[PDB]
């Protein structure tokens, strides 16, 4: 839900490239 | 790994690098020469006295994080360090630090370095 | 499920389902627990043995709240040998699953107090000391004990 | 703008050379198209829409290179900014304790940051029209103008570094020496990000107080940049980043 | 064996031993041998584990990391829930495998690295998998990554820590692809040889093949 | 819509192969931030007096005077 | 622990045994029959 | 239909993923190239008449 796509997408983000 | 010892293939207590690229623990690679003079990253027989140390930082974590820029190191990060050194950063803060300047030195202390004394110790693309 | 011949977490489940799907189901289980205790002394044992597992199971999985064991008002004279061992399949499977640390927590939460009210009675010392007594033999000595603390330091 | 953002792969990783040669050949042919090399071993191809991308894989898979490629689900791109001001310092002193930078950071209002994009404000200009843009369209302060040190990321980018500790700033010479690098650590900490390593977006950067070592010799030049970029990043984080 | 067996005037049962101190001092723990298959669970430490990784890699030397390829894990379970190939990994499993088929002599029995079928519990490998008498079973323990845990349909039985009575982890269950495979077979030989039964005793089979898998299997049928 | 699901044909199922769906599916901030704030202070105050008289005795005087009334 | 072992490494220089290379022109004793065998009897 | 003809992966990593819409066949037939693998003899769908 809403408050926490944030959450979800930095998370996805980094453990796609950044780590 | 980068923590990862090779003659054990278990984490790495005190780490010594290979000039040939492989890095491998003391405590263990010590008694590997005592019984063979040559080592497990090559039946080729080699020095000993041609380890050379290895110097990681650690985090608030403790995390063996590079120097300079304070990435935490993963898998696939890029890690060369400076034999004429002994301390490891990333492959990116060591090439766009002496490879955007010429001051091929080294970046925790003043230590000028040669050019060639950075090995590249796990590099994913490779 | 209470008329098989043992038990298997189908019926438990399934009803779970429902009562998780929509709230009827969950006044209509707090109502079923108060009229299956009222009523049980006409079980035989098997079938009185698989419905204190249909509701042990319940109460683990939070279906039930835990309020319902408000009607064990257990009194020496208040209950039945039945209702006695219905209470006493039921404990020992709630022991069983939540293990006793975790059945003691839950147990010994304040909130719970004015439905674990009988269940833990202080007032009158005669159910009391019944109320410890049978909780010994069955085996809970932790709840038990504390609350023979409260007493002996009582008088 | 190219937001989409879609990852590509051969299916035999021995096929890892066409694969580049069909990427430099839909460069080639496609203006707008980025491509990218990600260190976590991905060749990313960032476009503007589900056509565009359908018909470069197209090209890509049916003309230029004849291989067998899986390709990821899209995603877009993002950015990195903050909503409020940095409650403390958190300040960088290189690694021969010489010089020591504490800078904090803030959100910058949209129209400044749309103007910076739009090149109404270039800094090409002289520090006077400058000034002049600043104070008159956004209340600015005049000598907050006249320390707008810097854009950042690149030759304009929504980011602002200026810098304001007057009694020592009349230190302008190691200052005015060491500001070169001082900027570069900048641009090279806002193109790098700390949140998701995405380009950061609409922050304004104030250098508040610059100890320098006295003669800031290789010392200085050298060590300064690393210590800046995590003098930006500590800032940023510390008091508030955001996607 | 002894220790395994016990005294002789008080001997243990399946899978037990008369102390804590005996039970951990070795790593083979526990054992069973079904008519001519042998299941051993082994625990090792970090220095028992190293040293019979170098007696291994000095004698098989592997330079280009071949060890990986020749692996089998169980193409059954999901890919979150079947054997990681961490090189260590790998390497404890081919150790353990060419250090127990030295104790036989060659030419009283052997044991084969394409019929055996090893599993590894790390810290890179939350599963334990293994494959007993039909059922093809998976032990996950809940410290490990089971942030969500739950009860569900009897393919899952929560094993109970026997000291403190609660819940340490959960072994999920299936049939196994050669016990399928009979049992299609079984079917197979009651269409083909039937042009020479009636219609009552084709379905007799029918029923006698179905109870005999379903009431031995029970809930990794389901 | 075929979303992974069904036979790709339903030909050797012994079914006719319709789906349906899952219908039961549900202080040293403070500090810094006080130095500042004379700080800036002290530069629109050094300003403001080059502006209304540069003679630097004058700004020096509306300057120090400033300072210290915002120290205090 | 490894004391109480009878048989040491039972193989030192097991080191592949080209058969798997040969070709016998054999129908019997082929390394195909020899595998075909062994799988299928039991 | 019959369909036409009938290992690892590192992409598919599902804690890599971000899902927010579910992709349905009509996305996958839309846009045969880019929500695709292995597309052998797709014709390429779009009008806008």
């Amino acid at each position: 839900p809403a408050p926490h796509l944030a959450r979800e997408f930095m998370i996805k983000t980094r453990r796609r490239k950044g780590l | 790994p980068f923590d990862h010892c090779s003659l054990s293939l278990q984490p790495f207590v005190y780490p010594v690098c290979t000039p040939d690229g492989i890095v491998f623990d003391l405590l263990n690679i010590v008694p590997w020469l005592k019984k063979y003079g040559t080592n497990p990253s090559n039946g080729e027989k080699l020095d000993g006295r041609s380890l050379i140390k290895l110097n990681f930082s650690k985090n608030s974590e403790g995390k063996y994080h590079c120097p300079v820029l304070f990435t935490v190191f993963t898998n696939n990060t890029h890690i060369v360090a400076v034999r004429t050194t002994g301390n490891v950063y990333a492959y990116e803060a060591v090439e766009q630090l002496n490879i955007k300047a010429k001051n091929f030195r080294d970046l925790l202390t003043d230590e000028p370095f040669s050019r060639q004394d950075i090995i590249t110790l796990q590099d994913p693309t490779n | 499920c209470a008329q098989q011949r043992t038990y298997e977490k189908f019926f438990g489940l399934l009803a779970g389902r429902f009562c998780m799907l929509k709230k009827e189901y969950m006044e209509s289980f707090e109502g079923i627990f108060k009229e299956q205790y009222d009523t049980i002394h006409r079980l035989e044992t098997n079938k009185l043995r698989n419905v204190a597992k249909m509701f042990a199971h319940l109460l683990y999985t939070d279906s039930l709240p835990w309020s319902v064991l408000e009607c064990i008002k257990l009194s020496e004279e208040t209950t039945t040998s039945s209702s006695r061992i219905f209470v006493k399949i039921f404990f020992q499977e709630l022991c069983e699953y939540m293990g006793l640390p975790k059945l003691n927590a839950r147990l010994k939460d304040e909130t719970l107090q004015p439905f674990f009210e009988g269940l833990l009675p202080r007032d009158n010392p005669r159910n009391t000391r019944f109320a410890i007594n049978f909780f010994t033999s069955i085996g809970l000595g932790g709840l038990t004990d504390e609350l023979r603390e409260h007493l002996k330091n009582t008088p | 703008t190219s937001v989409i953002k879609i990852a590509v792969e051969p299916v035999n990783p021995s096929e890892l050379p066409k694969m580049l040669d069909g990427l430099r050949k839909v460069n080639k042919s496609y203006p707008s198209l980025t491509t990218k090399v990600e260190e976590s071993g991905e060749h990313v191809i960032l476009g503007t829409g589900e056509l565009y991308l359908d018909c470069v894989m197209h090209d890509l898979r049916k003309m230029y290179s004849e291989i067998d490629i899986k390709v990821a689900d899209p995603v877009v791109t993002f950015c990195e900014t903050v909503v409020e001001t940095s409650s403390l310092k958190c300040f960088a002193e290189t690694p021969n304790k010489k010089n020591k930078i504490t800078m904090i950071a803030e959100p910058l209002e949209k129209g400044l940051a749309e103007d910076i994009e739009n090149e109404v404000v270039q800094i090409t200009w002289n520090r006077k029209k400058l000034g002049e843009f600043f104070q008159t369209k956004y209340d600015w302060d005049l000598l907050a103008a006249r320390s707008i040190w810097a854009f950042g990321p690149d030759a304009t980018g929504p980011n602002i570094l200026v810098d304001d500790t007057l009694p020592s700033e009349v230190d302008k010479a190691l200052l005015g020496s060491v500001k070169d690098s001082i900027v570069q650590g900048f641009q090279w900490g806002t193109r790098e990000g700390p949140l998701c390593d995405e380009l950061i977006r609409n922050v304004k950067f104030k250098i508040l107080d610059a100890v320098v070592a006295q003669e800031p010799l290789h010392r200085g030049g050298g060590q300064i940049i690393p210590t800046a970029r995590r003098v930006v990043y500590s800032a940023f984080l510390m008091a508030t980043p955001r996607l | 064996a002894s220790e395994m067996a016990g005294p002789p005037q008080m001997p243990n049962d399946f899978l037990s031993f008369q102390d804590i101190a005996t039970e951990a001092a070795h790593p083979i723990r526990l054992f069973c041998r079904y008519i001519d298959r042998i299941h051993i669970f082994f625990r090792f430490t970090a220095d028992e584990a190293r040293d019979l990784i170098q007696r291994y890699l000095t004698e098989h030397p592997d330079p280009n990391n071949e060890n990986i390829v020749g692996y089998n894990n169980k193409k059954c379970w999901p890919r979150d829930a079947r054997m990681r190939l961490m090189k260590h990994d790998v390497n404890l499993g081919r150790a353990v495998f060419w250090d127990i088929k030295n104790r036989l002599p060659r030419s009283v029995t052997t044991v084969q690295w394409e019929n055996s079928f090893v599993s590894v519990y790390s810290k890179d490998n939350p599963n334990l998998l293994f494959n007993m008498c039909g059922f093809e079973c998976r032990i996950l323990p809940k410290c490990r990554t089971s942030y969500e845990e739950f009860t569900h349909k009897d393919g899952v039985w929560n094993l109970q820590n026997e000291v403190t009575k609660e819940r340490t982890a959960q072994c999920f269950l299936r049939v196994d692809d050669e016990s399928m495979q009979r049992f299609h077979n079984r079917v197979r030989q009651i269409l083909m040889a039937s042009g020479s039964t009636t219609f009552t005793k084709i379905v007799n089979k029918w029923n006698t093949a179905l109870i005999g898998l379903m009431t031995y299997f029970r809930e990794a049928v389901v | 819509m075929y979303n992974g699901i069904g036979l790709p044909t339903p030909r050797g199922s012994g079914t006719n192969g319709y789906v349906q769906r899952n219908l039961s599916l549900v202080p040293d901030i403070l500090d810094h931030e006080r130095k500042r704030r004379v700080e800036l202070r002290c530069l629109e105050l050094e300003e403001m007096m080059e502006e209304q008289g540069y003679e630097e005795q004058q700004i020096q005087e509306k300057v120090a005077t400033f300072r210290l009334m915002l120290l205090e | 622990w490894d004391d109480d072992v009878v048989f040491k490494n039972c193989a030192k220089g097991v080191d592949d045994q080209k058969k798997d290379k040969r070709f016998v022109n054999d129908t019997l004793r082929s390394e195909f029959h020899k595998k075909f065998m062994e799988k299928y009897i039991k | 239909f019959e369909p036409l003809v009938r290992d690892w992966n590192e992409f598919n990593d599902i804690n890599k993923i971000i899902i927010r819409q579910p992709i349905r066949t009509e996305y996958k037939i839309a846009f045969p190239y880019l929500y695709n693998n292995l597309p052998h003899h797709v014709h390429l769908t779009w009008y806008h008449t």
